[PDB]
């Protein structure tokens, strides 16, 4: 029918096998990116915190290159592959032009990559939504967001996944100049933006900071909880 | 033509390059340096062919740092000699041969310091000490003299200021300008360029 | 396939049916009846002979072009029974592979080599699902120089084996019962009591009396190897001394 | 590039010593049998090879074999090196993407 | 062995002038020590504003006239519009690089108005590399005859002399004495001289007689 | 042409639907995006393999007809390499 | 001057009684300049196996490398440990592959039966030749002093300390009247119950 | 749904590829594969599936596959498609060591055989590979660790987990009885012989029914051995006094 | 796995990507040799079948390498083929026809016959266009009775009653000239033989050792490898028998393997 | 729960994750003629039954007992020409190996090479699986061997097991009669009495098939001493 095959074009004019794809991005977890002033902070909501399981292996977040991270929503193979893929057109990318990847450079990449998945009914697109966030060259922080189709959008901030609309309506309400200026500022929104995606929390924070100039971290539970024990004191005070 | 020089140490390995990057009689370039930084603790001292020495080391370079990227843990210096020699054998071996001279260094956690000598046709030879190069002939000598397996830091230094009076005073080719390295457990320190005025 | 795999267990080559069996391979054998002929071949321990009937449709057409028995090379000859441009195809498809076996192996190809083949690239056919079986049987015949007189059928599935007395199309059952009751009976299996044994057998199966004109006859004997189209004029005798005894 | 220039006359003889022999057999029916005999072989050849392992899998290609008369002749071909062993594969949607033309 | 290149001779000269462009040749094709024929122009007419002339390898010569007329073809089907003389030479310099390796042993000189009216000659060497020049002459003669153009239509050595502009009669006067020049010491020039002035009116073909060898 | 901007946060200069095939040559797209910059890059593509090969610039019409030569390969390629299965869906305004 | 040469090299191996012996030289050098004097030319090719090889250094790795790989695929195929006349033919078809440009190496296998624990000693050429003798089998830039040395020296059902001693006196007296070869020598008895890894004393010119 | 789940990469309306679903079923309908992860080293205790009496055991591990010197796995789902996928790990194994001459971390082989397998589920016309591997190794950067692989091409790295028949029991079980830090390889042996004691409920256990096999660091060398039959029948011996002795004191 | 950017699925077949290492290493400075084998072989179409002989000496250079190396042989149970020339290329040669004529076998159900072998190495040669040197003797009895062929590296052959190959070939031929009969006795052929590859050894210094012999009938096979030994070692007068302690030692490392 | 669309095709797994195809051409495999393979002590014996439709049928023309080597042998049950394809793969295997290592390939090597073609086979979407399984047969390291290769490509060892028409029954057959210690030419006869209790008729020198693996090597017994044991036995 036209919702089967990836090429034909619905009536209307929809390519309804992308929309899936769309659809299988947002059956993932959640992932949230913020923008603020020379900090970059990214923040994934574990869907459970499966016991018996080692959390290195099934991270989230990852790092594209010393100076581009990036993280996804969706089939988890896929973003592997993409991942791969996008470290291998970096490294090739500072071999060829000797200048460090811009993050726009890898966006459209990756979005490159999928709209080509996309294009024939052979290979089907890629079920993940990405969050490419890091430094340009000159240091401007960077916050972008691919799709299946193979669109790429900026954001100031920006949730994908599972309840990304709330976490969209939250970030909106509660963007302002002056958390972008304090990097804790930043930070304490994303655990504040997840804390809303899941009530539970804690343990299930998987937050990264990237600053200027300094690579991927990843900060351990320790301080996820001690930021969280920031949010609910500024919020026990009101 | 172009000169190197590495002294393993204890728990160090001092490399050393000459700055001279020249055409036909004139030097185009005084300040050339030949390091290639692999990885925070592995260092390539690539020279050779004009072309082949860079396109060569930026090869391999980005090679280590995919391997970075993808795994998050840095290649071991014996892994990366090893790798480096498997693709220049390779290359060697088909239509498009490096003629690069090669001296690997790094320092690893567990094993040490390494230096890894390879030469145009990629045959891996680890080494206490080893140097490239025609100056390679007249500085060999001094090291073997005078090198002590137990070498201090600044007396590795002092055998490379030797090794590169003896250059001054008999290779033919002038060779004002060195850049000095070393390579520690706390990753590599780029000390004062050894200079005859 | 290209065009796509067909939906039912029939309607496709490769896929199976419950018990596993390929109808694709029965309906080429359907075909194969469809051709509309009779075929038989007679091994005796002198000359082998193969005998079908020639049935030219319209005056119009030209008789000697009407023809099932093809020479694949100077000593092996075969009939064919099925469809005539697929038995035309594997005819050539024989005769490119026993010349290539004559100029790889310095010797002439024998008969059970050359069915082999056949029957491999027929399991080929049968085994995809772009390509169709062909709908047509293919009898070898020969003499080997240790072996003697050899008849090989050489089927769709890819079945290849020998036989002392074959017969292919139509009334394939009746003249295997006709045959075998004639092997119980162990004759001298003469050349000219071959010849009777099979020009009898398909009068039989298809009760009538032929006339000259309505069969083809090729024979191969030991004495001569070469394959042999029998000439109107000598079926026509060997029929006169059918009718005689 | 050099690589294009052979570095043995016997190198480019033998490296396409399948396609040599295919051609060759082609020619020989075309001159002999016409231009069906080719054609039927090609469509059957595409047929046999458009199904079988991903790239990065070796394939075992029984059908091609017995369709171009090797399987049960061995040459140099055949022991001197095993394509199973390949001792260097790449990306398994690399190759996939390089056979489908797209690289 | 076998020698793809051989050396048939041959001289052509533009000039370029306020409203004309004048492109004059030789009509000797001579093939080592003897003369295939007295009467083979080197300059071909590519449009109604361009005129090429090609010196060298004949077989290369007629290729690339060929290759010259396809592309101009195909410029006009796809662009609907006829290709400009600087397009002209830079598609020839393109042309000419692609076989860069197997050069051609052709020596270009593209000789038309532009755009503006003016006349443009553009020179080329067998590689491809080209520049716009008021006078050219290449082929055999082309040292014999580059001075005398540097010494009249440069006024180059000349001390207090009237830097005067050059007109149609003087270039075709200048034209006809460096070829006569050219015939008296090369023995690859003679036989007659193929005139094509370019002018916004079209294309003018003169022969003139030269002394044969 | 409008930018349609789903959320504040989303950055309006990030939404790009007029580009620059070249300096004097402008395009205005509507439809799916990806295959709009498909065949933005074909074009921009075309118009300096023009100034190259010709040194001069390409004419507007004639970077229409490239674009229109790509934008029609569906079934008809003829070609190995992945083409344009499906037929693009965007539709584009060479203003230049 | 002659590719083997180049990098120089000389490996030899003996047969005992129920014993088996390898020995190679330990000087790596290109042309007439050494680099170091720890060069190592026999590789383990399972616990009573070893192959020795001579020639280009990066031929030599290369050559080890490959042969390990195709050992180690091959001991996880079959899950047993290698005969050394399965390796001595695994070593044929790799250098056969390579036979229009061969690798510059001549290995020698010398090892132990897995099984019945009898020696086995083995050369093989430029391009995969075998040649199994029960006597000894050499290879190297000093063939001769090797070859002449073994004759001279080499008696049927050596005791393996003396079979060692043998071996060592001919290594040793070979590489001291060869240029490109020496700076010491190591030495490998294989035995079923142990195996000796000794290195001797050599002159270092 | 009856839709869907034809070509291998048809995405549903909802987004599911219901093929690597029921491959992963397929796995479901699998023998019990158990691995446990300790301080001491590391286990793998699959169910051996076929008893047959006729049947013969010529190989020395039924299920189990040494992939190289430093790794080993098990499997769980079809034996063919099983068979393919060792012979790749094992050649991407050997290619590593040939590139860095140095055994291949754990984590680089599953992520390879997940990338093939990923890559099979990717492009149609393709069968997705049936099988579930866990892998069982030692390196020189995370030293030991247990890691499961899926027909979609996910892993992840497990301290005591089980594929095949009643996982998610199993599964309940390890997390019942798994002490994180304080399991040693004894007990972690003790621990996999009740979880299949229960899991299997056609009988005790009699060591032909199960397979176990053990990973350790001997004199800084990888050992992976088989445990000998007399071994199980002792470890199930000492597990079923354990359960006589409890019931006993229940009273 | 490999390391990014490979394309291409491996391509099976000789790898002839190393010859500009070659070309390299002898511009720099002037290549190995390989065992040529110095060889002697010949055969013989005697009454009741084929009898073939061989020399066991194997030449690298001028320095004998192998003292005794099996120069005839096996194709078939009744097929065997002599090899002359580069050593590998030869065994490689027979080995690879010997085992595509068991499959023909296999197939067919019948003894191969000597002109198949014929055809197969001769075919290959002229394909490979003589760069494989494999200087050969074919002999057997197949049905059609006894067969002997001379196929050269090139790809010709020639059916004869008596040929040789190899370096020594000529006294080995002369003495077959000199001494053949048409239709000997098994004895009378067996000595011919021996006498030619005898001839080779002695006048020939690329050939020596021992000689080999094949006898071949429709009835039996005959290998005799050790048939003649006409050249031996001499007697050692003096013992330079080293004892323990002679040599001396820097290292020690005991390493006990487990049984 | 028809689930026809899932068993059309190959590569379609069934909502249960059941390979439908898989089952039809084991089912193919279960009708075809019976074949019993018993590895006794001494050797390996591999009897099948040929059902000769007509007595004009040449024995020597074809065989089910074809030797892949000079040491292993194999019968089938299923489709005759994919045996014939896979004997001649499986020949082709052997001498490939051979040639590489130059040692007689095990027995074990080969089925697995053999499964992993039949795995190619059943995975890629196009063509189908082979409707035939092989009961494979040697003698490697002094030690007989007994393989099946299923059309999945899953081998199995057995000591003793039959394929084809009524299987199940001589399975158990073979299970009470089989024994751990049992030579040659007394496993001849349990397969003989296994091929009785699935035949039906009487069998001839030529109704039946015998191929045996011992020491010496792969060897099918000729008509005649088929008759001897089939008196023997009856």
């Amino acid at each position: 029918s036209y919702d089967r095959a990836i090429t034909v074009f619905s009536p209307d004019g929809h390519l309804f096998q992308v929309e899936y794809a769309q659809e299988a991005v947002k059956k993932g977890s959640t992932a949230v990116g913020v923008r603020g002033r020379d900090i970059v902070v990214l923040g994934v909501e574990k869907k459970s915190v499966a016991k018996l399981q080692d959390e290195r292996t099934v991270r989230k977040i990852c790092a594209l290159d010393d100076n581009v991270c990036m993280a996804f929503a969706g089939l988890t193979a896929d973003a592997r592959i993409v991942i791969n893929r996008a470290r291998v057109e970096c490294q090739s990318h500072r071999l060829t032009v000797e200048d460090p990847v811009t993050v726009e450079y890898i966006t459209r990449y990756i979005a490159s990559l999928k709209q080509r998945y996309t294009q024939s009914n052979g290979r089907r697109p890629f079920g993940i939504s990405a969050l490419i966030v890091g430094f340009d060259f000159d240091g401007t922080p960077r916050l972008y967001q691919t799709d299946p189709s193979g669109t790429y959008h900026a954001w100031k901030a920006n949730a994908i996944g599972r309840g990304a609309k709330s976490v969209r309506e939250f970030l909106e309400k509660n963007y302002t100049d002056e958390a972008i200026e304090t990097d804790d500022l930043t930070i304490k929104l994303v655990i504040k933006a997840l804390l809303e995606v899941v009530q539970s929390g804690g343990k299930n924070i998987e937050l990264a900071v990237m600053r200027r100039d300094q690579s991927l971290k990843i900060l351990n539970p320790e301080e996820i909880e001690k930021y969280v024990a920031e949010i609910e004191k500024e919020k026990e005070e009101n | 033509m172009e000169y190197l020089i590495g002294i393993q140490g204890p728990d160090y390995v001092l490399v050393a390059s000459d700055r001279v990057a020249a055409s036909n009689i004139v030097q185009m370039k005084d300040d050339h340096d030949k390091m290639f930084k692999m990885s925070e603790k592995i260092l390539l001292l690539c020279v050779g062919e004009a072309g082949d020495t860079v396109q060569f080391a930026e090869y391999i370079q980005k090679n280590v740092q995919l391997y970075k990227m993808r795994n998050g843990y840095e290649l071991s210096p014996t892994a990366a000699a090893n790798f480096t020699r498997r693709n220049l054998a390779d290359c060697l071996r088909s239509r498009t041969p490096y003629h690069v001279n090669l001296l690997l260094a790094g320092y690893d956690e567990h094993e040490g310091p390494a230096l890894y000598y390879m030469d145009y046709l990629a045959a891996l030879a680890k080494a206490p000490f080893a140097a490239h190069g025609y100056g390679a002939f007249l500085t060999l000598s001094i090291l073997d003299r005078y090198y002590t397996p137990t070498i201090s830091r600044e007396r590795a230094v002092e055998l490379l200021r030797k090794c590169l009076e003896e250059l001054q005073k008999r290779f033919i080719l002038n060779l004002p300008t060195f850049s000095v390295r070393i390579i520690d457990k706390n990753g590599i320190h780029d000390l004062d360029n050894i200079s005859f005025p | 396939m290209s065009r796509g795999s067909s939906a039912g267990f029939d309607r496709h080559i490769t896929i199976f049916s419950p018990e596993g069996r390929l109808y694709q391979v029965e309906y080429a054998f359907k075909a194969i009846n469809q051709g509309g002929l009779t075929s038989v071949a007679v091994r005796g321990k002198d000359c082998a002979v193969i005998v079908t009937q020639k049935k030219v449709p319209d005056k119009l057409l030209d008789s000697s072009t009407v023809t099932h028995l093809f020479k694949i090379t100077e000593n092996i000859g075969c009939v064919m029974t099925g469809m005539t441009a697929d038995s035309r195809s594997q005819v050539q498809r024989a005769r490119y592979e026993a010349a290539n076996w004559k100029y790889k192996y310095g010797y002439e190809i024998p008969v059970d080599m050359l069915c082999k083949r056949i029957a491999d690239i027929s399991q080929v056919y049968t085994q995809n699902a772009e390509m169709r079986p062909l709908g047509c049987c293919m009898i070898l015949i020969g003499i080997d120089e240790e072996q003697g007189p050899q008849v090989y059928k050489c089927d769709p599935a890819g079945y290849y084996c020998g036989f002392k007395a074959t017969a292919a199309g139509v009334k394939q059952t009746e003249s295997t019962s006709f045959l075998e009751k004639k092997v119980k009976k162990k004759f001298d299996w003469t050349f000219e009591q071959t010849v009777e044994t099979a020009i009898t057998c398909l009068s039989t199966v298809l009760s009538i009396d032929f006339k000259p004109s309505e069969i083809e006859v090729g024979v191969v004997t030991v004495e001569n190897p070469k394959f042999r189209i029998l000439t109107e004029a000598e079926i026509d005798a060997h029929l006169v001394a059918l009718a005689e005894r | 590039k050099n690589e294009l220039l052979p570095s043995h006359p016997l190198e480019l003889s033998e490296k396409n010593f399948q396609l040599n022999q295919d051609k060759m057999n082609f020619s020989t029916l075309r001159n002999i049998q016409g231009l069906f005999a080719p054609l039927k072989l090609q469509m059957e050849f595409k047929a046999v090879q458009q199904v079988q392992r991903l790239p990065f899998l070796s394939s075992s290609n029984l059908s091609l074999d017995v369709l171009r008369g090797n399987d049960e002749t061995i040459g140099f071909e055949d022991i001197l090196n095993d394509p199973s062993q390949s001792e260097v594969m790449g990306e398994p949607h690399l190759m996939v993407e390089y056979k489908l033309g797209l690289l | 062995r076998f020698s793809p290149y051989v050396f048939n001779g041959g001289t052509i000269l533009a000039i370029a002038g306020e409203d004309f462009a004048i492109v004059a040749s030789d009509t000797r094709l001579s093939e080592g020590f003897s003369i295939h024929t007295r009467d083979s122009p080197k300059c071909y007419k590519l449009t109604d504003k361009t005129v090429i002339g090609c010196s060298g390898f004949h077989g290369d010569c007629l290729t690339l006239t060929k290759i010259i007329e396809a592309r101009l073809k195909m410029y006009k089907h796809s662009n609907n519009k006829a290709m400009t003389t600087g397009a002209i030479a830079a598609m020839l310099s393109t042309i000419l690089y692609s076989r860069r390796f197997f050069p051609y042993y052709v020596y270009n000189i593209i000789g038309g108005l532009d755009e503006e009216g003016k006349g443009a000659v553009y020179s080329f060497d067998p590689v491809g590399s080209y520049q716009r020049d008021s006078f050219k002459a290449g082929g055999s003669a082309s040292a014999m005859l580059q001075p005398l153009l540097d010494n009249q239509v440069g006024f180059k050595n000349m001390q207090n002399v009237e830097h005067v502009p050059l007109s149609l009669d003087r270039a075709m006067r200048l034209v006809k004495d460096v070829f006569i020049s050219a015939a008296e010491r090369d023995v690859y020039t003679g036989d007659a001289l193929r005139i094509c002035i370019v002018t916004k009116e079209g294309i003018r073909e003169e022969t003139v007689s030269l002394r044969k060898d | 042409v409008e930018k349609r901007i789903t959320s504040p946060l989303m950055e309006p200069s990030s939404i790009e639907k007029i580009v620059e095939i070249d300096a004097h040559i402008g395009c205005a797209m509507s439809g799916l995006i990806a295959d709009a910059k498909t065949l933005i890059d074909k074009a921009r593509v075309e118009t300096q393999n023009h100034w190259f090969t010709y040194n001069e610039t390409m004419t507007v019409e004639s970077v229409t007809q490239a674009v229109s030569n790509l934008a029609l390969q569906f079934g008809e390629e003829d070609a190995d390499p992945g083409a344009m299965s499906r037929p693009f869906g965007v539709a584009l305004l060479f203003g230049g | 001057m002659s590719i083997m040469s180049y990098n120089g090299g000389a490996v030899m191996a003996m047969k005992g009684k129920n014993c088996v012996a390898i020995a190679a030289d330990r000087r790596f050098g290109i042309q007439a300049q050494m680099v170091t004097t720890d060069f190592q030319k026999i590789f383990p090719m399972g616990d009573r196996l070893y192959i020795g090889l001579a020639g280009l250094a990066t031929d030599v790795q290369t050559v080890a490398q490959r042969l390990k790989f195709r050992l180690n695929l091959y001991e996880l195929k079959e899950g047993r440990q290698i005969k050394p006349y399965t390796l001595m033919s695994m070593v044929a078809n790799l250098l056969y592959e390579k036979r229009f440009g061969p690798y510059y190496t001549e290995p020698v296998i010398a090892g132990l039966d897995p099984k019945t624990f009898k020696p086995f000693i083995c050369s093989l050429d430029l391009i995969g030749c075998p040649m199994v003798t029960d006597d000894f089998v050499v290879s190297g830039t000093c063939a001769e002093q090797m070859y002449g040395m073994c004759e001279s020296l080499w008696e049927p059902n050596m005791d393996p300390d003396h079979l060692f001693e043998t071996i060592s006196q001919a290594m040793l007296n070979a590489v001291d009247r060869d240029a490109v070869s020496g700076m010491g020598v190591i030495v490998h008895i294989i035995e079923k119950d142990k195996i000796t890894t000794r290195t001797l004393k050599a002159r270092m010119d | 749904s009856r839709r869907y789940d034809s070509r291998t990469t048809i995405f549903s309306p909802e987004g599911r590829l219901y093929q690597v679903e029921y491959a992963m079923e397929a796995i479901g309908h699998a023998g019990t594969c158990l691995g446990i992860l300790a301080n001491d080293g590391v286990l793998l205790a699959a169910e051996r599936r076929n008893i047959h009496k006729l049947l013969d055991e010529v190989f020395f591990s039924e299920k189990i596959y040494k992939l190289n010197e430093d790794m080993a796995c098990s499997v769980a789902g079809i034996t063919s498609d099983a068979n393919v996928l060792t012979n790749e790990l094992r050649l991407i194994a050997q290619r590593y060591l040939l590139q860095y001459q140095e055994p291949i971390p754990c984590e680089q082989l599953v992520t390879a055989l997940c990338d093939i397998k990923q890559a099979y589920t990717q492009f149609g016309g393709k069968r997705p590979f049936g099988v579930s591997l866990l892998y069982i190794g030692w390196d020189k950067h995370y030293g030991f660790q247990l890691y499961q692989s899926d027909p979609s091409g996910n892993y992840g790295g497990w301290k005591a987990t089980c594929i095949g028949n009643n996982s998610a029991a199993a599964v309940s079980m390890l997390k019942q009885d798994y002490k994180e830090g304080e399991m040693t390889l004894k007990s972690a042996l003790a621990l996999a012989i009740k979880v299949l004691n229960k899991t299997m409920d056609v009988s005790k256990l009699s060591a032909e029914k199960v397979e176990i096999a053990t990973l350790t660091r001997e004199n800084g060398k990888t050992v992976i051995r088989v445990l000998k039959q007399k071994e199980v029948e002792q470890l199930i011996k000492k597990h079923e006094e354990e359960e006589a002795k409890a019931e006993r004191e229940k009273k | 796995m490999a390391a990014v950017s490979v394309y291409a699925p491996p391509v099976g077949g000789f790898s002839f990507d190393n010859c500009r290492r070659n070309a390299v290493l002898e511009a720099d400075f002037a290549l190995p040799k390989v065992r040529k084998t110095g060889t002697t072989i010949a055969g013989v179409v005697y009454k009741d079948g084929i009898v073939l002989g061989a020399d066991t000496r194997a030449t690298e250079g001028m320095v004998v390498a192998d003292k005794n190396c099996s120069k005839i042989h096996f194709i078939s149970p009744n097929i065997y083929c002599c090899g002359a020339g580069t050593a590998a290329d030869t065994d490689m040669t027979t080995q690879l026809i010997s085992s595509n004529l068991e499959l023909h076998s296999l197939s067919t159900g019948r003894l191969p016959r000597v002109v198949t072998a014929n055809r197969m190495l001769k075919q290959m040669l002229f394909r490979y266009q003589g760069y494989i040197g494999a200087a050969l003797v074919l002999g057997g009895v197949d049905v059609t009775g006894p067969h002997l062929y001379s196929i050269y590296p090139h790809g010709s052959t020639d059916k004869l009653p008596y040929v040789t190959m190899g370096s020594g070939s000529l006294a080995a031929m002369a003495v077959f000239e000199d001494k053949f009969r048409p239709d000997m006795e098994e004895e009378e052929a067996k000595n011919l033989v021996s006498e030619a590859i005898a001839a080779g050894i002695f006048n020939d210094l690329g050939s020596g050792s021992n000689i080999d012999l094949c006898v071949i009938s429709k009835n039996k096979l005959d290998f005799l490898r050790p048939y003649t030994v006409p050249n031996k070692k001499g007697t050692r007068l003096g013992r330079y028998r080293c004892e323990k302690g002679t040599t001396a030692v820097l290292t020690e490392k005991i390493t006990p393997l487990e049984i | 729960m028809a689930e026809r669309g899932y068993s059309f095709s190959l590569t379609t797994f069934s909502p249960s994750g059941k390979l439908v195809q898989i089952e039809y051409a084991l089912a193919a495999v279960a009708g075809g003629a019976p074949s019993v393979g018993i590895k006794a002590a001494n050797g390996v014996v591999l009897a099948t039954e040929k059902k000769q439709k007509s007595i004009l049928y040449d024995e020597r023309s074809v065989h089910k007992v074809e030797p892949i080597t000079k040491h292993i042998g194999l019968v089938y049950s299923g489709m005759g020409p994919d045996y014939r394809v896979l004997v001649h793969r499986a020949r082709k295997l052997a001498q490939q190996y051979y040639l590489v290592y130059q040692e007689p390939i095990p027995t074990a090597q080969l089925v697995q090479r053999v499964a992993s073609v039949m795995q190619e086979y059943t995975q890629s979407g196009g063509v189908r699986p082979f409707g035939v399984s092989l009961l494979i047969c040697g003698w490697n390291e002094g030690r007989p061997y007994l393989f099946q290769s299923d059309p999945s490509g899953a081998y199995f060892a057995w000591k003793a097991t039959a394929m084809g028409k009524n299987y199940v029954n001589g399975k158990t057959f073979l299970e009470k009669r089989y024994n751990e210690d049992l030579e040659l030419e007394d496993a001849i006869h349990t397969a003989i009495l296994t091929l009785k209790e699935s035949f039906e008729g009487q069998m001839t020198e030529d109704n039946i098939e015998v191929g045996i693996c011992n020491e010496a090597g792969f060897r099918r017994l000729t008509p005649t001493e088929v008759k001897d044991y089939l008196a023997a036995i009856a």
